[PDB]
């Protein structure tokens, strides 16, 4: 994971530049997964 | 016995395993569906009533 | 509880517990068990004279 705040520009993605990630969680599941889904806030 | 000593071939045991007539298919030793995989020095079959 | 057949070679640790009626044969099995209609689980019966 990795978490950095941007400013400058809104409506641009993926900006340009180089940024390290770092390892933080390990869970040895052993769940034989081969699709993912997303959770979003809803009202 | 009927014994017949079926040597010198490689057998197919998806005809008897495909056509309609013959219903039973238990092997034992090898696994009945790796037999038309499976070579033979002598194939002992004895058809019996 | 074991198997003589399964459709593919498992990848290391993988925990396929499904007991899916295999079709060796042309015949349309879907859960009716028997010779071509191979039911997964068996059972070896170990007695003491064995």
């Amino acid at each position: 994971s990795k978490h950095t705040p941007i400013i400058v520009r809104e409506p641009e993605d993926l900006p340009q530049g180089f940024s390290a990630l770092e390892p933080l969680v390990d869970l040895p599941i052993g769940i034989n997964i081969t699709r993912f889904q997303t959770l979003l806030a809803l009202h | 016995w009927n014994r017949k000593r079926i040597s010198n071939c490689v057998a197919d045991y998806s005809v008897l395993y495909n056509l309609a007539p013959f219903f039973t298919f238990k092997c034992y030793g090898v696994s009945p569906t790796k037999l038309n995989d499976l070579c033979f020095t002598n194939v002992y079959a004895d058809s019996f009533v | 509880l074991y198997r003589l057949f399964r459709k593919s070679n498992l990848k290391p640790f993988e925990r396929d517990i499904s007991t899916e009626i295999y079709q060796a044969g042309n015949k349309p099995c879907n859960g009716v068990a028997g010779f071509n209609c191979y039911f997964p689980l068996r059972s070896y019966s170990f007695r003491p004279t064995y």
